[PDB]
């Protein structure tokens, strides 16, 4: 179930990024039924989610390097 | 020590009093034409004591049958002074946190 | 009163910082590394298995033996927390309980008695000690258990070393080094007995 | 404490290993002489003959004195531990 | 005042005395041991320098912290510290020499037994305190600014190898004669029958007596250490010109 | 008194000196050295690992020095949070419980040496300044740790001498005794319950 | 003067500061949401004062955590 | 001369600077609250001057503190 | 569905961090490294080939023996990926299959059986086991296979050492160390047999 | 379209990063170091010359013997590059060509044959082989050549050791160790033959 | 023209990094350690003096014998540079020259000829040869000189050992090892003649 | 092949750098057919590529250093 | 060599003079309205020479005063103050880079 937990979190981050890019493309194309607030809200959610993804990855990699470099 | 009450001083309360004072002056200007309305003044030291009221202004000239004791020359000057002092209180209280954050973060 | 979202993020981001400490103290990583470290010294090869490979196999082993506790944490604490069934503190307590059960299962009484007296708290049952006094008692128990396992594995190689050294002295060639003439036989014994499978199996078996 | 007390500790430890080594070796030394004198009487000149007999008794001595040497090492450790207060005082 | 003078002087007045103190510790017998972490040793050197600061005279202000002359000052502070540290290593390893000569003559790790006991002698006799008293005295009679080990100090310190062998032989001469005479007596007494020989039988006999003689050596080793420390301490004072 | 902005800066700065305070004022130093000496006693070089050695010492230095933390809390932390005491007085109120603990865990001879080296005239041992007590404390604790640690070394050296002489008795001069002694060195430590015996004495050694 | 007693005492001291930070953040959030929803009896000054307090309180929480984590890493990574 | 005199002189230099910074901070605080309470003998120019100097004085205090800590952190990471 | 460009870079940059781990666990680097260490131990020189040279030869050889796998990774995964013929999901799975196939071919059933029972998963055929259960099994089999090859090379040098030791003992000189005398012949045996070409070719050929 | 200045610097900084690898694999350093190692073990001295001095001597020797190729790189790849006469890509090729030629003069065709088949590339002429294949072939040839020279220098010291042991056994003093008495004669022969100047001259002349 | 303060600092730190090399390749450290290595090897003690004190005594011996050259560098180079009398470029050359002169006083003409031809350069005076070529010739001469001294030091200990062995054999006891009996006699004769002081005179004064 | 992959990747980097440099020079010398947006898109395009090739090179060297610094 | 003087150059003395000039310029601006006050000028070359090793200059008015006697041309004072601030910023950058380069060389970072 831990494999499911990791993929579900990544899928949530990937889903937020797709929504952010989708609204930016629609807004930049000139679609009338798009508000700048929704675009800014969407891209801020994507930025926070991706920042979490990077920091969690850095923590796990730092944890991995500490264990592997331990003198047995 | 080291508490928000001592870090902020009394600047945390002055901003509120300057808002209340501005409200009363706005009421006086609006009610200048309505007869029978008595101009209301706010005593600054009272809200100072409340931190650590709503009086009446005695006219300098007689009424003209309305009974309204609002002098629009006085109200405009008192609203200008309160607005200038209100901005200074924001500057004082705003810099309290800016110095406080710089002490904690060291940068 | 549940904590704010900002504090909860800050709280579990700190757990990642202490993640290496949990592995080396509260998990099975300590015993597995020690046993394979003594096993390496038992054979003639000094550093042939290498530290990184030893840690790599240990990480896979400690992941497979801690899966029931990890699954219990997810199915008791993580899922209710994600589904808004319990608060942050209840989720934290629900995650700690299976971890405490694992350390208490593989510990020694005398080690628990030693630490409860020094801390100075009343104890009537094993399942009342704080995690602050269970962690040092658990690692001490694991080190003693690891040393006992390492001793057993060392003996068969010691027998070979004594035999081959005595045989050379029987012919009278004292200058010939027993260590060089014993390494092929030590390695071969580890092969036809298939040590790399049963020893890891015993380490997995010893925790359950 | 004082350096003389440390000397007493180290002499005591070396005394114990002398007892340990004597119990193991002396059974082999006696067998070595017995075979050597037997060869001298019989005019036998095989120098490497008296190795296995010494090894057999040495291994037998280790098995026979297994309990005693254990009890003695453990009690020596306890004796030092109970003597730690001397250092602290 | 210009604040440059105040801040620079303290760093010059602290680090330069500390370097000599720290350099002696890293070469010292106890503080330079592999058991202690560098961090504990680093804090010990920092704490000692701060405490003994009043007894340290003010360093000359002529030499600048950022200059080649100041760079030479740092190096010559270490050389003084290493000189004291090597003397302590010379004594302990001489006892290690005493342990191994007895072990070698005992038909045989015995140096470690003497090394540990000699370390206990160093600690019990407050040898570490005396060395710390010596280095602070070095600040008085051998000032930081003008002064360094001369060529004669190097030759005296290089001549300590002969001190090792002479002192080690002097301690073991009685025992080594005993080891030889019993082995020679055992050889001649059993030489009547060449069938017995000794070989491994001689190995067992030699090692039992050698361990027994080491028991005698530890019985009277303390007096030899006291005389040895006096010789070593006199050499240290000669280095610091006390 | 110092302004609110400055006294926040003061506690923030010394918050980063917490590792410094632990190493040279509390019982962290003695336990680590004894742990390191015992680690070298057995044939294993880094099997206990540095992190586990430190982790045990950190738990021990909290249980043993718990009375010190209790006095500091009730005498310095509590009065400051109730505005019953100022910043400097609270800081001084914390030094006294820790200075008393360090003073009683040192050797007279070391303090006599250090007061001579510091060049200050103090008539009684209990009035020495903390500037000279800290180096005197660690110097004495180093001697205590070395004396305690090497006594633990002796039983493991006994095994080495016994096995080496036995191997040399049979003429097996080339077999290294260290690899043969290693299984027996571990057994001696586990039979005497070493990991509980040393810690119990180390905890009881302090006062 | 027991290990469990002091451990509880510092835990009580630590949990009190955490609760104090949590109180400031909840109060700041409560003032923001009432003003934002349209409540008339909520002044912008009270909203701005509270959210400035929470930011300072949370900034101290992060900085204190960094000091503790660095101090923990310093003691664990030392070359024993 | 001894090394303690230089150390004491350095200590008095730091203490004097801290007192000067603290004096400015308290002086600015009084002038701020005197003008904020409504005293007519205080000029906004003097208040802004007072808090400008205190802010600059404290910023200098922060810079010196960071350099001292960085030097100590550099010092502890040295071969010994 | 398909991972965003930012996530694809993050995953790829992550695998570069674990590149040293994949070399010593999922490739032929470990077996070749172990064999040379045993071969060096068999000869009298203990540090003459030098660690840097041995690892350098191991890196070159592991590049040659993993080339069929790498080319399959390039053809199956990268080329459809760079031409936008498969998604990021399919490309990663298509890259994993040839690497998994290589590790499955060099593993042992018992080692696979040991970890499958330890992982607690229901596996019907070996060719579909999870990656987390194959890596510990593959490295276990490589270590065992390395020991068998090392024992083969150790015997010829051991025989020379035994031969020269007995010849010296026959002539009555029981104080001359056979190791010094044997060393020139140990080197010569490795030369006229062309050892540095024979050993490496067998190690490369041991994965076919 | 030569590489941009930013990429040219990035390439050069990478080459300095692999400088130990270039010296220990692509140069004459390995053969000199091994021959010195065999000679040191040939005599009774274990590590009297010390490791730093041996490498220090080898570094100067490997710089002198490779001065011709170093100059050829300078005269054909560096000076035209600095004078703005050759594309940076061309200059890199002009520097690599003399290095490849030197490595081919000191390699064995058997080493090339096994590595070319190992790489699985269809190349016939022994001059257009890749550096990936040439370097392992070169270092393998250097190790084998060093063993041959090491055996050559070992024989005279073996002769002295056998003579001393035989003479001692002739007098019946079998208990006397031949090694302690043999060593001064080993030093004697090596110094009146002017060994140090002789061996370094032969090692310098060997690379041709 | 003269190097800037920033660049001079960079050069100063660089020479400090190479400081261990200058001790063991340019000063008298190599000869002293090799000679002291023979002395430890000659006597029955294997590691008894231990490596630490030998290096420490060697370092102090070098500072004693390098004191004339170090003072000459101090006077000629450091003093004008500190007083800002000369520029940094000429001060560096003024410091290099005394080191070159000292290395010439401890080298041989044959050694210089071999390396100057090896470097493939043109020169007519030994006084202006590059220090890059002088260093290998200096240590090569140092190693040969040290072996000469060590051989002379080894003879008296060989003399004592052979006499003791002959005496024991002549007395008929063909069973006792000469080493145990000879060791005290070698140590006694090393002390009552004050051997180390004699070795100091013939080693420190050997340079001149 | 993998060798040709490494070669193509670098040739992509210099092509972006060469194109970016040409647009910068054309705009700087006053050409009226070059827009600032084209320059900024191109120069940011090469900046990401050069940062990517620096990071990839750093990771590969770290992997090499780790592999070579292990006892064998 | 290897000294702070030879390393920092004249960028340490220049900063002090630029701050001195700003004090003089600000004084003229403040004293612009004071009658009888004469504008004060500062010679940079002489001040820098004095700073490196170690009198009153008045500014000639462009136009006569209106009777008060003050010769401060506030149009010129602002222009000089703006120039002084720019050159002072450059001097801090020049002096600041001297310490950064010195730290870089002594640490190789």
């Amino acid at each position: 179930d831990f494999n499911d937990l990791l993929t579900k979190a990544i899928n949530n981050v990937n889903t937020l990024q797709k929504a952010s890019g989708d609204l930016q493309t629609r807004f930049d194309r000139g679609d009338a039924d798009v508000s700048l607030s929704d675009v800014m809200i969407a891209r801020n959610k994507s930025s926070v989610a991706f920042d979490a993804t990077v920091q969690i990855r850095n923590k796990l990699v730092e944890a991995y390097k500490d264990l592997m470099n331990m003198p047995v | 020590a080291i508490s928000f009450d001592n870090a902020l001083g009394i600047h945390q309360h002055t901003v509120g009093v300057r808002e209340r004072n501005a409200e009363v002056i706005s009421t006086n200007i609006a009610q200048a034409n309505t007869p029978g309305y008595k101009a209301r003044g706010l005593d600054f030291a009272k809200e100072l004591q409340a931190a650590t009221d709503k009086l009446y202004r005695l006219p300098t000239q007689p009424d003209t049958g309305d009974g309204n004791t609002v002098d629009l020359d006085l109200e405009r000057n008192l609203f200008m002074q309160n607005q200038i002092r209100h901005q200074a209180s924001l500057d004082f209280l705003g810099s309290k946190f800016k110095n406080l954050t710089k002490a904690i973060k060291g940068e | 009163e549940d904590y704010s979202v900002t504090l909860q993020i800050l709280a579990l981001m700190t757990m990642l910082g202490f993640l290496p400490a949990m592995v080396i103290l509260m998990t099975s990583f300590t015993r597995i590394v020690v046993v394979m470290s003594i096993l390496r010294q038992a054979m003639g090869l000094q550093q042939t298995p290498s530290n990184q490979v030893i840690i790599g196999i240990a990480l896979f082993l400690t992941f497979f033996v801690m899966s029931p506790v990890l699954n219990e944490i997810n199915d008791k604490a993580v899922q209710p927390y994600l589904n808004e069934q319990v608060t942050a503190r209840e989720a934290f307590d629900a995650a700690q309980a299976p971890m405490k059960a694992f350390m208490l299962k593989q510990t020694r009484i005398k080690d628990l008695e030693t630490f409860v007296t020094m801390s100075g708290e009343q104890v009537d049952n094993p399942e009342d000690v704080s995690m602050a006094v269970l962690i040092p008692a658990f690692i001490t128990s694991e080190l003693k258990t690891a040393f006992q396992i390492g001793f057993m594995l060392f003996l068969p190689f010691l027998i070979i070393d004594l035999v081959v050294a005595s045989v050379l002295m029987a012919m009278g060639m004292m200058m010939l080094s027993p260590m060089i003439v014993s390494l092929p036989f030590k390695l071969m014994l580890f092969v036809l007995v298939d040590g790399w499978n049963l020893i890891l199996s015993t380490l997995a078996g010893s925790f359950a | 404490m004082t350096p003389e007390m440390f000397v007493e500790l180290f002499r005591e430890a070396l005394w114990m290993v002398l007892i340990m080594v004597c119990a193991i070796i002396i059974p082999s030394l006696l067998i070595g002489l017995i075979v050597a004198i037997f060869q001298a009487a019989t005019s036998i000149n095989e120098q490497t003959l008296s190795f296995l007999p010494r090894l057999i008794v040495t291994l037998l001595a280790l098995m026979l004195f297994g309990h005693w040497m254990t009890q003695m090492l453990m009690e020596y450790f306890y004796g030092l531990i109970e003597r730690l207060p001397q250092v602290l005082y | 005042e210009y604040p440059t003078s105040v801040v620079l002087d303290w760093i010059a007045n602290y680090f330069w005395p500390y370097v000599r103190i720290s350099s002696m510790l890293m070469v010292m017998t106890v503080t330079g041991a592999r058991f202690v972490s560098p961090r504990i040793r680093l804090y010990l050197g920092l704490a000692i320098t701060f405490a003994v600061m009043p007894a340290i005279p003010a360093v000359p202000q002529d030499i600048e912290l950022l200059s080649f002359r100041g760079f030479m000052t740092i190096a010559e502070q270490m050389i003084i510290g290493i000189a004291m540290g090597m003397v302590t290593q010379f004594m302990i390893q001489t006892f290690v020499l005493l342990g191994q000569i007895l072990g070698m003559q005992s038909s045989l790790l015995l140096g470690q037994l003497f090394m540990f006991l000699t370390t206990m002698f160093f600690l019990a006799t407050d040898g570490h305190l005396k060395m710390l008293q010596l280095v602070v005295f070095s600040f008085k009679t051998l000032p930081i600014g003008s002064g360094s080990l001369n060529a004669v100090d190097f030759r005296e310190m290089a001549g300590w190898l002969g001190i090792m062998f002479q002192t080690a032989l002097s301690m073991s001469l009685s025992g080594i004669i005993a080891l030889l005479t019993i082995n020679l007596s055992f050889g001649v007494m059993t030489r009547a029958a060449p069938q017995l020989n000794i070989f491994s039988l001689g190995f067992a006999f030699a090692l039992m007596v050698g361990l027994l003689l080491c028991w005698y050596i530890l019985a009277g080793l303390y007096s030899h250490y006291e005389m040895f420390w006096t010789v070593g301490e006199a050499q240290i004072c000669r280095l610091i010109r006390l």
